[PDB]
């Protein structure tokens, strides 16, 4: 919002015109416009008009039946002994994600691989989680 | 930036509440596994004593407050005992003052306020520990749950600690049954050792680890530490 | 004007024996010729083995009594329920009792 | 909680400045024209008056203030920091002289009074240093008539007369012209009138001049009218009738 | 991965491991180098090895002795300070 | 400057974690509890005949039943001592006993916790928080012969042997193989002897190592620089003769 | 900002294009909203109409109106 | 309040300010003193580069803090007056209270613990300044040496030097000082002291100022007339070991 | 020190940003006051609006009666609007026992004028946003309208404006001043005085409002008092009875 | 802008400190409260989340006493609304003593007032983020009141807060107009109980727990009561009658 602003002009009317283009053709429905980041950019008002990008989708995270499903569609994928238990495994994640939960099944995996298993039992897993994922790992016991 | 709103307790974010305060809640997870569970006549805390080597000692996990009270720690040491000290003096005044032995909701709710006032100074800081603090008083049998930023729960059941969402699991299951058994303390008592294990997958469970301390309508605060343990697993 | 210093008799005699000791007390508590009480134990355990009797004046016992209570609780907490001697005991009503002498 | 704040806000900078009194020295050169004159015969100071509305008193507005019976003060700078200075100076030149000594604080024992409250306030945290000049013009009858500056630290050297605000060095060139001691106060305030007029133009009236002299006596600045038994104040201040009478008086 | 801060086992190893390659005369211990570390980077440690070299070359020497890995730890660990 | 209440992601305070860096460049000090005393040693190191090397000691006295050794800084170890001296001194006086080894350590770190500016809490009078760490070595009629360790940061375990200082590491570790249950006085000087000689990169004199001792006839006793150096004299002998 | 007056004129000329059950009471509807132009009423329009696709019909009540207008103001200003 | 933070850790276990305290004394003049058997010699210089000085008012280098026990310093003479004063008290305090005059450990413990408490304590920093603190305890022969630093540690020493070029004078006294066969006349002793200061000094003999401490109250301050006579015989065995 | 507008010191300039901005946006809260003077009363008019019909407009309030006789309109919210109004009311009684006199307009703006500025010098407090303006009919000077603003001025009033069309009223009372000579109208009754009042308001901000959006503030000798919102209505309406 | 967001002892040209802004935000993030004023009365009534079974009721009401005759609920973070409340209770025995007659509901207002207002003009206190909503009766009529954390106040005839603040100022402004002010204390319950309802909707991740208190002057004799029992359960039932789902 400052004079800089001058320098980012290609960016200004790139977006205005994809905006003033759906405002064109609001009535009907041909096309949709999906931008997607991390986090929420300083713009233009644009949140305030149905012919624009009206609609503010926040995503949250996890909670404990939506990790069970994400893990149920891991363990289709790659072999398991059988025996594992996404809800068990989701109460011993804390504030995990699906992403992350897809790195625990790669670990599980590295633990199997070094142990001359071809599936992963539940410790196989257990022992997944302790191993970092990079954003989050539940292994927390230390403290005298 | 995280740099920014850090470096003094005065200030709040956008958040709703400050980095600082989050990151001591993160601290009693670290700190030790204890479960508290109860049944509506008296009142069980489990809790597992870890030290750092072979040739140290344990330290204490169980700090009794009074001949019908005591309580937890996980999380930071220092704080746990400088709060230990102010429930002390807080018990005695009572005592001293109202012939009065002081509730454990009485005393959730004075130690809430000194967690306000610690939050709004700026030098001060959130004490990075949680407490069950358990009691027998005559408003029956009672497990309290303290949060270092003043967050008090009066509860059935819950744990602090290593895998807390694990304990949880299994007294939400066992609940209906172990609470209506009132009168026999054995039960409520084995309920929680068998809670415990299962709790831990990175840790193990031993005699001298584990240490239980009962208060009810007639368990005056005693504590059962290392081998007599042993009869309740 | 205001002295409320006075006297409320009563009687209590200890003796040391072989092994063990004694603390005898009346049970009666006066002030002058009424009657305050018929029973009210003038021989108090504080616990430790130590039994404690403040004859004289009650309102100064009363007093004496409830400051010494708080630091037998006081020596348990800070020092793991280590238990209070005789000797250790008497040292520590020996600084009360000179605490107030104003 | 509670304040933590003693850490001095004034402080030094590479070339030996203080950067607290640099800044307020800029507001001072920036406030209203004041100058200050002894005539020798007197003192006559004068300051713009000013109003805020048409619909508004100037009557309640304080550009010259009454610092002891026979002294006034006028400024350029910051008005709030003016206001408040002038009370602590009222205040203690009254309790501790006025019955102690039995009289007033002479001029310059009263300039490092003032130079004192300035000082504190610069070398101590909690609080920004003062942002005003003064000139201090007076009478005391064991040093004549006076004419200080007050700084904004609280350095102050003598005047015999000066001029602050903004356009003072041309001001300063028609007074010392004009007025080489030894004169009439009246006629001190004519050369004033003509000083202003070529240092302020737009509208000049003495509607917008107020104007304060120390060099008159009347009995009612006995304040009674008995048999003497003290001087009384020597302080007076004109109502703009008077002034435009005196701009009448060429 | 960690390339941060290695234990005083791990530290003697590192040493031991580019000093083999090196001609050396005897009455080097790894630990007793290790020793002087109050904490290092793997940078550090090859810092002290070759230095150890340098002031016996300076003497004109092909061996490394006890004297000049000690040497070696007390310089590098000073500059790397502040 | 830096935040005196800004914790870690994980909850560990920045002034606790600079705590652990002082520490660590003292010269070592090891104790092994025994059942028949209690052995702190030090090295002391430095010789130089420019320096008196027999006037200066790290293993210095509390109370007639009560030493400290220290690594780390040593200037901070000085307040802890005075704190210290005076809680013991005014607890002898109100009960005519001893105090205990782990009583003394809680009354130290609650002023430990001062640093920086105040609290609503607390009045924080201090800047920092203390740059050593103490092996407090002791008797109590109660729980007999024992050794502590204290940490500035709030923590204090009891221990049957432990090692502090930078060479801790390796000296634990010989701790650890040489400890069993039926360990006496007499041989744990020894063997502390051979641990300090290990590690030394120099021979072992007692104007580099300090040794001390606690019976219950007599309190903390300081092994003295006559009988240290006889001691000293007896291994050098003995070590050197297995090869 | 609008006036009370402006939203209502804009709130009536929007209903009036639309399908609906019920006289729509407008005066509610701005007093629901603070200084909507006519951008951010579409959106409350809109809003109403969702609960209508669900509710299978393409008609909408005063009902669906009070809480739509509502529901727009919280997730912004 | 000012009792928040001014003194800081580092991370590499040190303290920033104790670190920056150091360096004014390195800048600063050299003071050095050195043991016989019978005495302990302090040296201080006096270096007046201008002539303009009055040196009767020139502050000097040498303190009493009590009729048996002197410190020198080298650093920044502002701080020293704050120090020299509170040690003068603590001699004074003894006195009056234990009945008994001054032992030097005593009060070099006290000199360690002002400094020591402005490190620990918040809106205090430290002073500018190193000591040496020297004298004889009573009913005592046997010389007395300490050193203490403004980080606020102590050490005693055989001899120790201070200030600009520290190294230069230590490593020259190492090699004419033996603790087993240390000097037993107070001219040899003397002239060991003047030598490494006038390695340093420069030029100086007046600039140089001895003062030698032997048992109890025997402080005597030796003179410009005698320095030079000493400095003429270092310039004749200078060429006697060519 | 810290800066110029996170901690309240000198700005580069030689201002004070907290001031000029406490000026502005303080005013622009749906506020619009006017003061006049009457012969024997003093009206004010401002502005005082309710958003819901589930607030209760009674404890709505930005014309307070500081005493039985002192009334003080606040231009500006309810938190500052509050720390002023215990300020002046702690004031007014405080003089009333002390000098024994009741509290004048003029004596208690130049109070919390200086006051206003020793805050506005605090490092750790704010000059309140609020413009003050002080009412009732003296017996010391008749009615009177004394106004204080946020940077520790204040000056006396004959009538005066706030709100950004401060020129349109203004302009309106000059014009009839300068032709009749007197800067006071004559008319005994208080109910004369609010038309006339209204007059200048109606032309001036070019609208009229309802009872309830309308706050009339009255001051007669030993008396302040607000008018009910009939009362209010029944002025408007009596205009109109002309009409 | 800046130094706004970190401090309150300095002012912003917005005329509203970023810090503030944040307050209010935390209370908008908590549970809903809400209270309803009625011709004799007020009645106070909260939506208590149940989460866990491990939890116990009517131990973690959010209503809490202050005095006799005022109830005092709101929405935001737990410690903040205690600490405030803590010293209401101080503030309000002090009271008590002083001039032998029980706290208004207004003297209160203004308690909190200065409290909250005292911490926003410092930058080394931090300030409430809770909006409490409080009532009673008095001996100068009944008095609903809402305390916002700026340190904004006002009396009111309806007050919600929290997330479900928008649906209840719905269901509140359509049963308000209807009756003159909500009618008798005792309809007041029933018409609470539907607020609420509509309320929840808001939430739909956890479930609730009703809990009603009342201080009426016609139907509890001018103290602080909860509603409990037999009045309890028929407004669950008259909720659950109009309001389908």
């Amino acid at each position: 919002f400052d004079s800089e602003k001058s320098g980012d002009r290609e960016v200004q009317r790139t977006m205005l015109e994809l905006l003033n283009q759906l405002d064109g053709f609001s009535s009907d429905d041909r096309v949709k416009v999906l931008a997607a980041t991390n986090r929420v950019d300083v713009l233009d008002p644009a949140l305030l008009r149905s012919g624009r990008l009206d609609r503010k989708i926040e995503f949250p995270l996890p909670s404990e039946d939506s990790r069970a499903q994400i893990l149920q569609i891991h363990s289709r994928k790659m072999t398991t002994d059988d025996d594992i238990n996404w809800q068990e495994l989701a109460r011993s994640t804390d504030e995990f994600n699906g992403a992350q939960l897809k790195a625990v099944t790669v670990e599980a995996g590295m633990i199997a691989l070094r142990n001359g298993q071809s599936s992963v039992k539940h410790e196989d897993f257990v022992e997944g989680i302790s191993e970092v994922q990079a954003r989050k790992s539940k292994s927390v016991s230390f403290y005298a | 930036f995280r740099n920014n709103y850090d470096g003094d307790t005065v200030t709040f974010s956008p958040t709703g509440r400050l980095f600082q305060v989050e990151y001591a809640l993160e601290a009693i997870k670290q700190g030790s596994v204890t479960v508290g569970l109860r049944s509506n006549t008296h009142a069980v805390l489990v809790a597992l004593k870890r030290n750092a080597d072979e040739l140290s000692s344990y330290q204490k996990k169980i700090i009794k407050c009074d001949e019908h009270m005591g309580l937890s720690l996980a999380g930071l040491a220092p704080d746990a005992r400088v709060l230990s000290n102010y429930l002390r003096q807080q018990c005695n005044y009572s005592s001293l003052v109202f012939n009065r032995k002081l509730a454990v909701e009485r005393a959730g709710h004075l130690l809430c306020d000194k967690a306000q006032k610690n939050t709004q100074s700026y030098g001060g800081r959130p004490y990075g520990v949680g407490l069950l603090i358990i009691g027998y008083d005559k408003s029956g049998a009672h497990l309290l749950e303290f949060q270092p930023s003043g967050n008090v729960t009066e509860l059935y059941g819950t744990a602090i600690g290593a895998r807390s969402q694990g304990a949880k699991t299994y007294l939400e299951r066992t609940l209906d049954t172990f609470i209506k058994i009132d009168g026999n303390p054995d039960e409520l008592i084995k309920a929680g050792v068998e809670a415990i294990s299962q709790s831990l997958r990175d840790e193990s469970l031993t005699v001298d680890n584990l240490s239980i301390a009962i208060v009810g309508k007639d368990t005056p605060f005693t504590i059962y530490d290392g081998e007599a343990v042993a009869k309740y697993i | 004007q205001f002295n409320p210093y006075g006297d409320n008799g009563g009687t209590i005699l200890g003796i040391a024996g072989e092994d063990f000791a004694v603390l005898a007390g009346d049970t009666r508590n006066i002030t002058d010729y009424s009657i305050n009480s018929r029973y009210e134990p003038k021989v108090f355990d504080c616990g430790d083995n130590i039994v404690m009797s403040a004859n004289g004046f009650a309102a100064d016992g009363d007093a004496l009594v409830k400051r010494f209570k708080n630091s037998v609780k006081w020596y348990h907490f800070d020092h793991n329920d280590k238990k209070l001697s005789i000797n250790s005991a008497a040292r520590n009503i020996q600084h009360l009792l000179y605490g107030k002498r104003f | 909680m509670t304040d933590r704040y003693s850490f001095s806000l004034t402080t030094f900078s590479p070339s030996g400045k203080l950067g607290q009194i640099d800044y307020a020295l800029t507001a001072v050169k920036q406030g209203v024209t004041s100058l200050g004159i002894k005539a020798t015969n007197g003192v006559v100071i004068a300051t713009e008056k000013k109003s805020s509305s048409p619909l508004a008193m100037s009557e309640t507005l304080s550009k010259v203030s009454l610092l002891t019976p026979d002294i006034g003060a006028v400024y350029s700078g910051m008005g709030p920091d003016y206001r408040v200075l002038v009370d602590k100076s009222r205040k203690v030149a009254h309790t501790s002289y006025k019955r102690i000594y039995g009289e007033y604080p002479p001029t310059k024992l009263l300039v490092s009074e003032v130079a004192k409250i300035m000082q504190e306030a610069t070398q101590s945290g909690g609080v920004r240093p003062f942002g005003v000049s003064l000139l201090i013009a007076g009478h005391d009858e064991f040093n004549g008539f006076s004419l200080y500056q007050v700084d904004p630290s609280g350095s102050y050297f003598p005047w015999k007369a000066t001029a602050i605000g903004k356009g003072s060095v041309a001001a300063k060139t028609f007074l010392e012209k004009r007025w080489n001691d030894e004169l009439e106060l009246e006629d001190a305030i004519h050369i004033a009138l003509l000083t202003l007029k070529e240092s302020v133009e737009g509208e000049f009236n003495g509607d917008t001049i107020e104007l304060a002299i120390i060099g008159d006596e009347n009995p009612d600045l006995l304040g009674y009218t008995g048999i003497p038994t003290d001087k009384g104040p020597r302080f007076r201040k004109l109502t703009s009738q008077e002034i435009n009478d005196r701009l009448e008086a060429l | 991965v960690e390339f941060s801060l290695p234990d005083l086992e791990g530290r003697a190893n590192i040493f031991r491991i580019h000093s083999k390659s090196m001609s050396v005369e005897r009455g080097i211990r790894w630990e007793l180098i290790s020793r002087l570390c109050p904490n290092s980077t793997g940078a550090e440690l090859r810092s002290v090895c070759t230095e150890a070299g340098m002031f016996a070359i300076r003497a004109r020497r092909k061996v490394a002795t006890e004297k000049d890995f000690l040497k070696a730890v007390d310089k590098v660990i000073s500059g790397y300070k502040k | 400057d830096r935040g005196v209440s800004t914790f870690s992601p994980e909850g560990r305070l920045f002034q606790v974690e600079y705590s652990l860096e002082a520490i660590k460049l003292g010269s070592t000090a090891i104790g092994i509890a025994t059942k028949e005393g209690v052995v702190l040693g030090v090295e002391k190191r430095a010789t130089s005949p420019l320096l008196e090397s027999d006037s200066i000691e790290k293993i210095v006295e509390i109370d007639r039943h009560i030493g400290c050794a220290m690594s780390g800084l040593t200037a901070d170890a000085r307040s802890m001592i005075e704190h210290a001296r005076t809680a013991a001194v005014t607890h002898n006086l109100y009960y005519d006993e001893d105090i205990n080894v782990e009583s003394l350590t809680q009354s130290v770190c609650d002023l430990a916790l001062r640093f920086g500016e105040g609290a609503s809490g607390e009045e924080r009078l201090m800047s920092r928080p203390f740059g050593v760490a103490l092996l407090i070595a002791g008797h109590d009629a109660d729980d007999g012969y024992q050794l502590f360790h204290a940490e500035p940061s709030g923590t204090f375990y009891r221990y049957n042997a432990k090692a502090i200082g930078s060479g801790s590491e390796g000296a634990q570790a010989e701790l650890l193989n040489e400890w069993h249950s039926s360990l006496t006085l007499k041989e744990a000087e020894l063997l502390v002897l051979k641990i300090l000689k290990q590690v030394m990169e120099e021979k072992l004199d007692e104007n580099n190592a300090q040794l001390s001792c606690i019976t219950k006839q007599d309190g903390f006793k300081i092994y003295d620089n006559e009988k240290t150096a006889e001691l000293i004299k007896e291994l050098k002998e003995k070590e050197a003769a297995e090869s | 900002l609008p006036n009370e007056a402006g939203r209502l004129e804009i709130f009536k000329i929007h209903t009036a294009k639309v399908k609906k059950t019920g006289e729509f009471d407008f005066e509610a509807a701005v007093k629901m909203s603070d200084g909507f132009n006519g951008a951010d009423i579409r959106n409350c329009a809109t809003e109403a109409g969702f609960f209508a696709i669900r509710d299978d019909r393409d008609h909408i009540n005063p009902d669906d109106l009070m809480k739509a207008v509502r529901k727009v103001a919280e997730v912004k200003k | 309040g000012y009792d928040r933070a001014l003194s800081i850790f580092s991370p590499d276990g040190h303290i920033f300010q104790v670190e920056y305290a150091l360096e004014a004394v390195k800048r600063g003049t050299c003071a050095v003193g050195v043991k016989g058997k019978n005495c302990v010699v302090l040296g201080c210089e006096r270096r007046s580069t201008l002539k303009l000085q009055d040196t009767r008012i020139t502050p000097s280098k040498v303190s009493k803090i009590d009729s048996h026990v002197v410190l020198s310093f080298s650093g920044l003479n502002a701080d020293s007056r704050i120090l020299i004063e509170k040690a003068r008290v603590e001699a004074q305090s003894h006195r009056l209270t234990l009945e008994d005059p001054v032992t030097v450990e005593y009060l070099t413990r006290y000199v360690a613990g002002v400094q020591q408490r402005y490190t620990q304590s918040g809106g205090v920093r430290p002073f500018g300044v190193s000591t040496l603190i020297a004298g004889f305890d009573p009913r005592d022969d046997e010389p007395k040496l300490y050193q203490t630093e403004p980080s606020g540690i102590y050490s005693s020493w055989s001899a120790q030097t201070i200030g600009r070029n520290s190294k230069t004078v230590r490593e020259f006294l190492e090699k004419n000082y033996d603790r087993k066969e240390p000097p037993a006349t107070v001219e040899e002793c003397v002239k060991l002291t003047v030598r490494s200061l006038l390695e340093v000094v420069q030029t100086g003999a007046k600039n140089i100022e001895i003062t030698v401490v032997k048992p109890d109250s025997d402080i005597v301050a030796l003179s410009s007339e005698e320095i030079n006579q000493y400095v003429t015989q270092i310039e004749q065995e200078k060429q006697e070991q060519q | 020190a810290g800066y110029d507008r996170h901690i309240t010191i000198f700005s580069p300039e030689g201002r004070l940003y907290q001031v000029e901005y406490a000026f502005k946006a303080t005013n622009q809260t749906n506020i619009n006051s006017l003061a006049v003077r009457g012969k024997d009363c003093t009206v004010v008019i401002s502005q005082k609006k309710v958003p819901d019909k589930l607030l209760d407009p009674t404890t709505v309030s930005y014309i307070f009666c500081i005493s039985r006789t002192i009334g003080m309109v606040v231009n500006g919210p309810i938190p500052d609007a509050r720390n002023a109004a215990l300020r002046a009311k702690a004031e007014a009684a405080e003089f009333r026992y002390k000098y024994g006199y009741d509290m004048p307009c003029d004596v208690l703006a130049k109070r919390m004028a200086n006051l206003s500025q020793i805050y506005t010098q605090r490092a750790y407090m704010r000059p309140l946003g609020v413009i003050l303006t002080f009412v009732s009919v003296d017996e010391e000077l008749g009615p009177s309208i004394y106004k204080t603003d946020p940077a520790g001025y204040y000056v006396g009033y004959k009538a005066t404006a706030t709100g950004p069309k401060q020129q349109e009223i203004t302009t309106n009372l000059e014009n009839h001043f300068k032709k009749s000579k007197i800067d006071h109208i004559n008319e005994e009754s208080w109910e004369k005085v609010v038309e006339f009042a209204i007059t200048h308001m109606i032309d001036a901000l070019g609208t009229e409002f309802s009872k309830n959006d309308l706050e009339v503030g009255v001051a007669t000798k030993d008396k302040f008092f607000t008018l009910s919102a009939e009362n209010i209505e029944e002025r408007l309406v009596a205009i109109a009875e002309q009409d | 802008g800046t130094g706004y967001d970190l401090s309150n002892s300095v002012f912003s040209p917005d005329g509203r400190n970023f810090q503030v802004e944040y307050a209010v935000k935390a209370v908008e993030n908590g549970t809903t409260s809400i209270g309803i004023k009625c011709n004799d009365g007020v009645v106070f009534a909260v939506e208590k989340l149940i989460t866990s079974k491990l939890l116990v009721p009517q131990k973690n009401v959010k209503i809490q006493v202050v005095d006799r005759h005022i109830g005092c609920v709101y929405s935001g973070l737990i410690p903040d609304g205690r600490h405030l409340v803590n010293r209401g209770r101080e503030e309000a025995a002090s009271f008590k003593k002083l001039y032998k007659t029980p706290i208004p509901i207004p003297a209160f207002a203004d308690r909190l007032g200065q409290y909250v207002q005292a911490h926003t003009l410092y930058n080394s206190v931090r300030p409430f983020g809770v909006s409490t909503i409080f009532g009673g009766v008095d001996k100068n009529g009944a008095h609903l009141y809402m305390l916002e954390p700026s340190g904004s106040y006002w009396g009111y005839k309806g007050a919600a807060t929290g997330k479900g603040r928008q649906s209840a100022k719905a269901e509140l402004e359509k049963l308000v107009d209807h009756h003159p002010e909500g009618l008798s204390a005792r309809e007041a319950v029933k018409q609470a109980a539907k607020i609420i309802y509509l309320a929840h909707e808001d939430n739909k991740e956890k479930d609730f727990e009703l809990e009603i208190s009342w201080c009426s002057l016609s139907e509890t004799n001018g103290l602080h009561k909860f509603v409990k029992g037999d009045l309890l359960q028929e407004a669950i039932d008259f909720a659950q009658k109009e309001i389908n789902g």
